[PDB]
RNA sequence: CCCGUCGCUAGUACCGAUUGAAUGGCUUAGUGAGGCCUCAGGAUCUGCUUAGAGAAGGGGGCAACUCCAUCUCAGAGCGGAGAAUUUGGACAAACUUGGUCAUUUAGAGGAACUAAAAGUCGUAACAAGGUUUCCGUAGGUGAACCUGCGGAAGGAUCAUU
RNA sequence: CCGGUUGGCCGGUCGGAUUUCCAACGGGGCCUUUCCUUCUGGCUAACCUUGAGCUUGGCGAACCAGGACUUUUACUUUGAAAAAAUUAGAGUGUUCAAAGCAGGCGUAUUGCUCGAAUAUAUUAGCAUGGAAUAAUAGAAUAGGACGUUUGGUUCUAUUUU
RNA sequence: UAUCUGGUUGAUCCUGCCAGUAGUCAUAUGCUUGUCUCAAAGAUUAAGCCAUGCAUGUCUAAGUAUAAGCAAUUUAUACAGUGAAACUGCGAAUGGCUCAUUAAAUCAGUUAUCGUUUAUUUGAUAGUUCCUUUACUACAUGGUAUAACUGUGGUAAUUCUAGAGCUAAUACAUGCUUAAAAUCUCGACCCUUUGGAAGAGAUGUAUUUAUUAGAUAAAAAAUCAAUGUCUUCGGACUCUUUGAUGAUUCAUAAUAACUUUUCGAAUCGCAUGGCCUUGUGCUGGCGAUGGUUCAUUCAAAUUUCUGCCCUAUCAACUUUCGAUGGUAGGAUAGUGGCCUACCAUGGUUUCAACGGGUAACGGGGAAUAAGGGUUCGAUUCCGGAGAGGGAGCCUGAGAAACG
């Protein structure tokens, strides 16, 4: 089918190759996953050596990490909002890696009270002494935290959902931030 | 070596991560290497801010297998340099040799500048692209 | 192509076995083993073209199926199963033992061993690293694992091996003045003490090497085994002791036995 | 010293006007089977949630009223597996209409060359071959060839202090 | 100066070899202006030592290890890693031979035993010795080599307080 | 085994070819043909076409047996010997054949995977699952089928099979039973600074993502910010841990979550002991098969360097439809224009690119040679490719498979 080799290209010097052999299974290719959101489907592929592959068809959910805070939350994707490769991906909504998405934020501002008691954007002793031991670490950013008054937080896509079937990322942070920031508020 | 942030995703070493919340000298978090067999890492990888994901020093490849030596002839790719190695071919008939020579496309770090005319030596990794599969390592001409 | 192959014709086995070119089109393809093909030997061109017990595979298999032969200690009722350097093979009639080391001419030779001296093999350890859980583990020259070792047994080093159980009952370190058995290469079955080696970092590290009439040679250091301290063996060496006589001095030596 | 035109026989290649049919690699536009991935689809099969209604047997009546019931009617459900069929996609055999080139045939006619041939007309070359021969170039002529211009000696002159 | 091979030597047993020996060929050590680089340790190699002639206290390859500075080739020597069969070739009376890799020897009843060598195999890659022959580089608007200097910028970073 | 000889002339010496001469795991053909050993054999033309038959099946003490099969018992009223069918499991990807395609392709020698898959073999290796965790239950052992079989049939015909009635598993789906400790996280409450807890929850392995460690050339002092189980509370502060490689973000470990939730034995044969408060109590041998992960072996897939016949009456070729590179993604077992999106304008060539031709599979090798060479290699071994031509795929560890 969809061939993997390089015997059907020009050669360097751009000469025509002639057809040494039939296509063989062991460099074949697959059909694109084009992983969609809501209502999750994963499809299974049975790959080369027994060893299955899970295609992620129309994915929901994911685990997001907060890499500065050292956590990670099961959290609702909102929808893709930049594609560094093409933007109908971005028009038609499809997961892949280093897709920029925006994600539900509510696990992590209730991890944020729990942990920090207090609230973003804008009772027993044992949580006060808790709370009160890791101040200073509860200023986190302004960036992040005028997202979380918004309720949508920036992420990337860590992992490649037609090849594992999980759609996992990190929050966006810092200058890589500030540099997708510059490319979504560019007109 | 004007901006280092010019493709349309955010160019990064990848599992480097800079701490947000903390505040010290040395402002970013570098990844380098030794590349081995007694090639010296250059201080332009050390202390530059270049990204290079194919870079023998910086990058994630690599260096195993031959060493070879050539003259640069072509600079006109980007990253990527064509250099001319020359020999001696023998045939036993006439009892003498003849003068042959080829191309091989090598990649070029950042950290190392090159012109035509340069001799270099190069080292062996996995495929690059489709024709290249060496890397500099050391120029040590002019 | 298609898958692996199953067979092996003569002319393409290898040449240490010493089969005749005719009586057969076919070879015994070692199965699947400790041993890699090349450097091993089939208990059926053992029990049949070595030891002569046995006329016919058939034979072969039938003294196989009552469980008499056992190598390392283990059964092995398999009739291509590669006995390779330095396995112990036990004939319990006949109450006999043989261990597998190269005469000098680079075959495999016909070692009978006491009966002491079965409850051991050397192994040459091939990497260490450390397992799941952080376990460390050895792997010698046919592919036994053994956890827990000793921290300082490197790379390149013998260990003794006990054989009622996996253990190791002491080592032998690679420095100069050691004594080496060569396997592989021009200089297969040479025994020498080594002298120095070379770093060479990038491929093919080489050792120099001296044997008892002081004719020195070089060998990767793929093919060296270190057998013990110069006098003394770890092992019992063969008939000749790995000497290599110049065919000059062998048809003086077969004339004087004659 | 047996050949320049013309002539006979045999053979070998070439040019063929010929709008003749047959192959094949590509190539232009239009279709495009099959499986595979995918969007649906839902013949059927099945598992559990109610228990209203319909023949016999215990605890109060030892006389309508409360639990198991052999089985259906089914609605107040949740599924799961799933066949035909079907949407898009990539892979793509093939098909129809051209158009190029690499290959054959027929072919009015030419157009030569070779061999063999007791032919026809002359005598160009070999002797200063009876106008020295040969070269390049141009024109002319039944045929060899002739003539102009420049050259060569392989000339018939190694030569006139 | 010193050992290395072939000799040579009382022909020592009547074609065997103890070297005080002549000779030829082939290496190594040192000096002669001769840098043919050495930053850290154990170990000291030669070694200062040394006992009345086996003693307690000097130079790191003499043995390695660690890092640091490296003009670049062609050529040639040695070696490793190069599949068997086939080629050349050693042993062996297949009855000879082409072959084959067998076989041989005993009290032949308990048996014993030698083998299955070796060489060639380019060009390329690899390790090593040589450094003649051919190339290549270097200090010239010094930006040169040195350096116990006399300093200043600037970067790590240990053990420690 | 470093050799020539006949033919131009009336004769001569040369140039020069023709002719002879010897061989051929070079074929064919003619004539002739007693013996022994040894032996190629539909390559060339047509990788043209095929009547017929065979060439791939397989059982052990050890997966399933109520054959309405055959046997003889005497252990055994659940089975127990031999054994058709059938299910399950493996194998059918090896071997054998041929040489059409193919000219930096295959191939050969030499590298690499620090860039990956690997049934099997061999060696290691899994107290954590009572998923809401006082029973919601089966763990001295849980649920369905369905084949063979029995019976009723269709079609001219095939290794076609339909409806009905049975019944198994090492099939298919499902599911529990074992030590502890230690460490984290929440914390009722005693309390408040010096703060303590009782309790509950979580911690196997696999999946995915983020983060952390995985160090290291050799010695002393200064206020300081908190000091550190005991402190001469200014301590001696050592003894505080760190494997490999030339080289890694490597091996391995840790933290936080993820999972549509992988695996963590409801299996079989012989032997039948040990100790008892004697229950069909507890306990226990040698195997067989399966199983996660690592290593090994048999492999595979890519890959580095160099090396290929004739032709310039082939001098420029490649590049909207990938040509050369860059960045992201996708796909793959994995690397890579392998493909897509965007970007740049590259890449090869007289040292012969690109095209054309090959009556071209490559190599080990063969024949003939004084030395150097020339010609051949379809064909006993190694590698490749193909199964009338193309393309697509299922199953499986492995096929773009042609019995
Ligand atoms: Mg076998
Ligand atoms: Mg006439
Ligand atoms: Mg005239
Ligand atoms: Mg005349
Ligand atoms: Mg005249
Ligand atoms: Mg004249
Ligand atoms: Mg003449
Ligand atoms: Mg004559
Ligand atoms: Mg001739
Ligand atoms: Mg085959
Ligand atoms: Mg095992
Ligand atoms: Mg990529
Ligand atoms: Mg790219
Ligand atoms: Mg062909
Ligand atoms: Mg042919
Ligand atoms: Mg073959
Ligand atoms: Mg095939
Ligand atoms: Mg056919
Ligand atoms: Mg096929
Ligand atoms: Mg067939």
């Amino acid at each position: 089918g969809i061939s993997r080799d390089s015997r059907h290209k020009r050669s360097a010097t751009g000469a025509k190759r002639a057809q040494f052999r039939k296509k063989r299974k062991f460099e074949l290719g697959r059909q694109p996953a084009n992983t969609k959101i809501g209502a999750k489907r994963i499809h299974s592929v049975r790959t080369r050596g027994g060893n299955k592959k899970y295609r992620a068809l129309r994915i929901e959910t994911g685990n997001f990490s907060w890499a500065s805070e050292g956590i990670s939350k099961k959290t609702r994707i909102a929808g893709v909002v930049y594609h560094p490769s093409n933007n109908e991906l971005v028009r038609t909504n499809t997961l892949t890696k280093a897709a920029i998405v925006q994600i539900d934020a509510t696990p992590f501002r209730q991890w944020f009270e729990a942990h920090y008691g207090q609230t973003l954007g804008k009772k027993s002793k044992n949580a006060e002494r808790k709370w009160a031991a890791r101040a200073a670490s509860a200023k986190i950013e302004s960036s992040v935290e005028s997202q979380f008054s918004a309720g949508r937080l920036y992420a990337c896509i860590s992992s490649r959902p037609g090849q594992s079937g999980r759609c996992d990322g990190y929050i966006l942070e810092g200058e890589e931030l500030a540099f997708y920031l510059r490319r979504l508020t560019a007109k | 070596e004007l901006t280092v942030q010019s493709e349309r995703a955010f160019q990064k070493q990848p599992h480097i991560f800079n701490n947000p919340k903390v505040k010290t000298s040395k402002r970013t978090k570098r990844w380098y290497k030794n590349a081995g067999l007694g090639f010296k890492t250059p201080k332009t990888a050390i202390e530059g801010s270049y990204i290079d994901k194919k870079c023998p020093f910086t990058g994630l490849v690599s260096i195993r297998g031959k060493i070879l030596t050539g003259t640069v002839v072509s600079t006109k790719m980007h990253r990527t340099i064509v250099i001319r190695r020359a020999y001696l071919h023998y045939i036993p008939k006439y009892n003498r040799y003849e003068k042959r020579h080829k191309n091989v496309p090598v990649h070029v770090s950042p950290a190392f500048r090159v012109q035509v005319g340069d001799i270099v030596t190069v080292g062996q990794c996995r495929p690059i692209s489709k024709t290249v599969r060496f890397n500099v390592v050391k120029v040590s001409a002019a | 192509a298609r898958g692996p192959k199953k067979h092996l014709k003569r002319l393409a086995a290898p040449h240490h076995w010493l089969l005749d070119k005719l009586s057969g089109c076919y070879a015994p393809r070692p199965s699947a083993g400790p041993h890699k093909l090349r450097e091993s030997l089939p208990l059926i061109v053992f029990l049949r073209n070595r030891l002569k017990y046995a006329l016919n595979g058939r034979e072969v298999k039938a003294i196989l199926m009552q469980r008499h032969v056992k190598v390392d200690g283990k059964v092995r009722t398999d009739t291509t199963y590669p006995a390779g350097f330095m396995d112990v093979i036990t004939l319990d009639a006949t109450n006999e033992n043989f261990r597998l080391v190269y005469d000098v001419k680079g075959r495999f030779a016909v070692h009978r061993i006491t009966d002491e001296e079965a409850s051991y093999k050397l192994g040459k350890v091939k990497k260490v690293q450390l397992g799941k859980k952080g376990v460390p583990y050895v792997v010698t020259h046919d592919g036994r694992t053994i956890r827990y070792p000793d921290p300082n047994i490197k790379v390149n080093d013998t260990v003794k091996i006990d054989l009622a159980s996996g253990k190791i009952t002491d080592f032998i370190k690679f420095d100069a003045g050691k004594l080496v058995y060569v396997t592989g290469g021009r200089n297969l079955g040479r025994i020498g003490t080594i002298v120095h080696k070379e770093r060479h970092d990038g491929g093919f590290d080489l050792v120099h090497i001296k044997d008892s009439l002081d004719n020195t040679f070089v060998t990767r250091l793929n093919n060296v085994f270190v057998i013990g301290e110069q006098g003394k063996p770890y092992i019992s060496l063969p008939k000749g002791k790995g000497i290599k006589l110049s065919i000059a001095e062998e048809r003086d030596r077969r004339r004087a036995q004659q």
